């Protein structure tokens, strides 16, 4: 899914 | 600014451009974004709350997923 921010 | 409602103002709350349902722009890697709706959800303000993202491609939150 989307988030708003992804950690890569 | 960016959004007309709250007026980017990082101390006020904004169910438009943050949270859909607290308000909050906290924890962004932990919003989901709504993929009918394009809104934002914290995984744990939903009802259910999720202890984790979702793996699977889309999404979609309470106003827009069908009746299970
Ligand atoms: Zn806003
Ligand atoms: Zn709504
Ligand atoms: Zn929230
Ligand atoms: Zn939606």
């Amino acid at each position: 899914a989307r988030t708003k921010q992804t950690a890569r | 600014p960016s959004c007309k409602h709250c007026k980017d103002d990082v101390n006020r709350l904004c169910r438009v451009c943050a949270c859909h349902l607290c308000g909050g722009r906290q924890d962004p890697d932990k919003q989901l974004m709504c993929d009918e709706c394009d809104m934002a959800f914290h995984i744990y303000c939903l009802d259910p709350p999720l202890s984790s993202v979702p793996s699977e491609d889309e999404w979609y939150c309470p106003e827009c997923r069908n009746d299970a």
